């Protein structure tokens, strides 16, 4: 199983060299999307029964 | 030999230090001035009957009208959500099914279960009778989920700790993804169908590359089995659910979790997880015979979806976000709004 | 045109509902069983008498349909698929009684204890088959191996007073068999809670009366369920 | 007048009990879909019969007794008597059907699903309500029940007295149809059920007695005793007062008949004690 071990260490070395971004930008990129698309869903905002197909 | 194995542990530390360095501030500190969404109450609009046994899976159609469901009787039923009437009823060779899928073009339907075979059914025969189109084999364990990447190639995850990409025309595996230790229980596809994730039984969710065929990242947040997974609509994050009554929101770019959704009054497992159109609301089904609605950016309850006499085993939100459907072991399907 | 559109589905729903009503009785008539056992159990030879990654045998006794399953699940200590089998009538458990030294018997006891206390199997009865009852007798009679060495508790065991040993057998095989049976009945009775029971039995590959035993056990299980439902047992 | 005022409060409480339990059972079975079972259709038939009985015949009899005069016409007297007989003879055959259903459920576990189907249950409830009706309305709407003794003729002629006078033929036939026939069947069925329960308990004790009947006795005793004590003496004095005259007074007759009316108030407390029913009752109006 030595060969399997060699592969795993390779796999780890491969994913190690990845650039990362601080949590602030990651949270901002989610809050901005949530705020921008908050007006285009029926669940969060009830919407009038005229356009509701189920009722 | 072992000395090389150490080098790998040293590399693993480096990963931990790199992840810790970027943790400037949690999301809770970032988002606090935002107003709460308030109290949300959803009332049942439709109820579908006709299934003789418990329901295990379902998938909304691309047209936001048709949906499919599978039960342990051994029948796949295609409903019409608008007028609560049936269209098709496909008997199955094997009475145990754990998954089902609906093709994006509305032309094909797949199912799989304890029998290590994924079947594909052609809805639009010239005769007008559903029939088996192809039968895929090669797995050594029960299937857990299957999703149509396109009209010709499908991705499946099985219980032999592997995931594979299939070719319908030929029937041979194109790429095999390996590396998991525990059973694979679910998967979901990105909006552009370029990457996908998978939640194993050993508390580890990975990110795969469909084209290349190699893992890219790994997240080790939970401590128990993972039963559900889904992407944020943006495509930069995903949320998982486990048996320890918690839901965690991860992040691909940051490479660690940001929030956790749990309460002290619930200690039961979680079966299904789904998002909303805007990603503001997180929905998750529990073993408490009911469902809960979370707030994505604040981790606080905003409603309860009760009405099921048994545990919930499925959940799905339509493409335009007009409705959410739940399936339970009570052999009933409900539509909420 | 739409009113005409309504008519078409209205028509399709009727055939599917008629078909579902037809299939309902056939589904309700049958009884489902699950076959589960350790490796070296003897499950392969036991199913042969009945015949006279999935495997199903369908049979009929006295105009009653029984359908039996056999999931391989080889080398799987964890069993995440067992949640699906909470609606069966009974669970058949097969264990080799003569394998008390080759510990395999302790593994069988551990598996039985794990199955009994599972959350999803709280109301499922277990039919127990103690296979290989002649290898055990041959091993005990003039055998170098001693049960007490592998099982310390056998030293302070006595032959039960209510036992009904078969004719022609020595007391030693009787005490060994009843000790092995009690080793399972203790776990069965520890947390019974009055909802599901265990039915021990003694079988060897030659015996052809097994299927009648399964029939009687299923009938008794259903009778007990109905009696308890109406607040009478 | 003090005694008359006291009778009134008791009669009012009896009417209130005969209505609330039955309406609660009907609402509970209608509201929740988990109680829609084949065995539960007989229960709702019994509940409907008891509700109609308590909401139709009891208040009118109470008013008649308190007023000591019948303030309606002859037609309403006939209608009231016929409705009373209909409800009384429809509230017992349902119990017999329930006993038969339990017998078939227990003693034939493999043929239970085939024997009973939702449609078979509807056919049987219609036989129970049509058969009862022929005795209740055909004799009374026609003039067969009436007797020709002179004392009876006087009350018939007047429009202020509505008392029950009947010859031997109807008094025997209706009694046999309503009470005596549904008694032996129940006795035999419950004897067989008790035998099966005893056999199962003996088998369990033989199987695993070392490591580890009162419930069945208590349940069968309650079920049989309440009905027998409620409805037995009246359907005996029914034959008694007709087989020979000047043996029983009208006071004892009406007291026994009204004691028989009480049984309709205990059926929900007997046939609706399952934990699912308790959960349903706690869910709504609680
Ligand atoms: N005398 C006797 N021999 C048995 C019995 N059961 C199994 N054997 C023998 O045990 C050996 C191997 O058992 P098999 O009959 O192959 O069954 P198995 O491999 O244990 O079956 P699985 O449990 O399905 O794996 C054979 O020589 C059988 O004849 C039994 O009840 N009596
Ligand atoms: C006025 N009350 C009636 C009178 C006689 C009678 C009743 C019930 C069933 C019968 O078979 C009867 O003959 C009583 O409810």
């Amino acid at each position: 199983s030595i060969a399997q071990a060699r592969k795993l260490v390779e796999q780890l070395k491969m994913e190690a060299n990845i650039d990362r971004i601080k949590v602030s930008k990651a949270a901002a990129d989610l809050m901005a999307y949530c705020e921008a698309h908050a007006k285009e869903d029926p669940l969060l905002t009830p919407v009038p029964a005229s356009e509701n197909p189920f009722r | 030999l072992d000395q090389l194995r150490q080098e790998a542990e040293q590399l693993k530390n480096q990963i931990r230090d790199a992840r810790k360095a970027c943790a400037d501030a949690t999301l809770s500190q970032i988002t606090n001035n935002i107003d709460p969404v308030g109290r949300i109450q959803m009332r049942t609009r439709r109820t579908l009957r006709g299934h003789l046994a418990k329901i295990y899976a379902m998938h909304w159609g691309t047209d936001s009208r048709l949906l499919v469901s599978a039960s342990q009787d051994g029948k796949l039923i295609i409903w019409d959500s608008y007028t609560t009437n049936k269209v098709h009823a496909i008997p199955l060779r094997s009475s145990w099914v754990m998954t089902c899928a609906y093709a994006p073009s509305g032309n094909y339907v797949a199912c799989g279960g304890l029998d290590n075979i994924c079947s594909i059914y052609n809805l639009k025969t010239r005769e007008g009778n559903v029939r088996v189109s192809r039968e895929l084999a090669g797995h050594t364990g029960y299937l857990s989920c299957c999703r149509f990447l396109d009209d010709n190639q499908i991705v499946t995850s099985s219980g032999d700790t592997t995931c594979a990409l299939w070719d319908i025309e030929t029937g041979q595996q194109t790429t095999t993804f390996t590396g998991h230790t525990g059973d694979v229980m679910s998967l979901s596809l990105a909006p552009d169908t370029r990457l996908f994730v998978s939640g194993a039984c050993d508390a580890s969710a990975k990110l795969w590359d469909v084209r290349e065929g190699m893992c890219r990242q790994t997240f080790t947040g939970h401590e128990s089995d993972i039963n559900a997974i889904c992407f944020f609509p943006n495509g930069n994050a995903f949320a998982t659910g486990s048996d320890d009554a918690t839901c965690r929101l991860f992040d691909l770019r940051a490479d660690q979790e940001l929030m956790t959704y749990s309460h002290d009054n619930i200690i039961c497992g979680i079966t299904s997880v789904s998002f909303s159109k805007s990603g503001r609301l997180l929905l998750a089904g529990y073993d408490d015979f009911n469902c809960n609605v979370w707030d994505a950016l604040k981790a606080d309850r905003a409603g309860v979806l009760a009405g099921h006499d048994n545990r919930v085993s499925c959940l799905g939100v339509t493409d335009d976000g007009m409705a959410v459907a739940t399936g339970s072991w009570d052999s009933f399907l409900k539509i909420w709004n | 045109d739409q009113r005409n559109e309504e008519k078409a589905q209205r028509e399709a729903n009727k055939k599917i509902e008629k078909q579902l009503q037809k299939d309902k009785q056939v589904y309700r008539a049958t009884h489902r069983l699950l076959l589960l056992g350790a490796g070296e159990s003897g499950k392969s030879t036991i199913v042969k008498q009945m015949r006279i990654g999935i495997f199903e045998t369908k049979f009929q006794v006295d105009k009653v349909n029984f359908h039996m399953f056999d999931v391989g699940g080889q080398r799987d200590e964890r069993r995440k698929w067992i949640q699906c089998f909470n609606d069966v009538t009974a669970i058949i458990f097969v264990v080799a009684s003569s394998s008390y030294n080759m510990n395999r018997l302790q593994e069988a006891l551990n598996l039985f204890k794990s199955i009994w206390n599972n959350r999803w199997l709280r109301t499922i009865s277990v039919i127990l088959f103690l296979n290989k009852q002649d290898l055990l007798a041959e091993k005990v009679l003039a055998g170098k191996s001693k049960i007490e060495d592998y099982f310390p508790e056998f030293a302070r065991y006595t032959t039960p007073e209510d036992a009904t040993p078969e004719p022609g057998e020595d007391p030693r095989v009787t005490r060994a068999k009843y000790f092995i049976r009690d080793e399972f009945l203790r776990i069965s009775t520890a947390s019974g809670d009055g909802r599901h029971y265990c039915y021990p039995h003694f079988t060897c590959a030659v015996d052809t009366e097994n299927i009648r035993r399964v029939f009687n056990d299923c009938r008794d299980i259903i009778q007990r369920m109905h009696l308890r439902q109406y607040e009478l047992l | 007048e003090v005694w008359v005022v006291g009778m009134g409060i008791v009669m009012s409480l009896i009417v209130l009990a005969i209505v609330f339990g039955n309406v609660l059972v009907i609402t509970a079975i209608a509201k929740f879909e988990r109680l829609q079972t084949v065995t539960n259709y007989f229960i709702t038939s019994l509940a409907c019969a008891d509700l109609v009985m308590g909401l139709a015949v009891v208040p009118f009899g109470a008013a008649h007794i308190l007023t000591k005069t019948w303030t309606f016409g002859n037609f309403w007297c006939e209608f009231w008597t016929s409705i009373d007989v209909l409800c009384v003879t429809a509230s017992i055959e349902t119990l017999c059907v329930i006993a038969v259903d339990r017998y078939f459920a227990i003693t034939s576990p493999f043929k239970y699903q085939s024997l009973l189907t939702k449609n078979k249950a509807r056919v049987i409830i219609l036989m129970v309500w049509i058969v009862s009706g022929l005795t209740s309305f055909l004799p009374i709407q026609m003039h067969w029940y009436r007797a020709t003794h002179q004392e009876a003729i006087n009350c018939y002629a007047e429009e202020t007295c509505c008392d029950f006078f009947t010859n031997q033929a109807y008094a025997i036939a209706s009694s046999i149809v309503s009470f005596y026939v549904p008694l032996v069947i129940m006795v035999f069925v419950y004897s067989r059920v008790f035998q099966e329960a005893k056999r199962q308990l003996q088998k369990i004790d033989k199987s695993e007695g070392r490591f580890h009947e009162h419930k069945a006795l208590k349940t069968l005793g309650i079920i049989m005793g309440t009905f027998t004590l409620c409805w037995l003496p009246f359907f005996i004095v029914n034959i008694v007062h007709v087989i020979q005259d000047n043996l029983i007074r009208k006071e004892v007759y009406i007291l026994l008949n009204w004691i028989g009316y009480v049984n309709s108030g205990f059926n929900p407390l007997i046939y609706c004690r399952s934990p699912d029913f308790r959960i349903a009752f706690q869910e709504l109006l609680c």
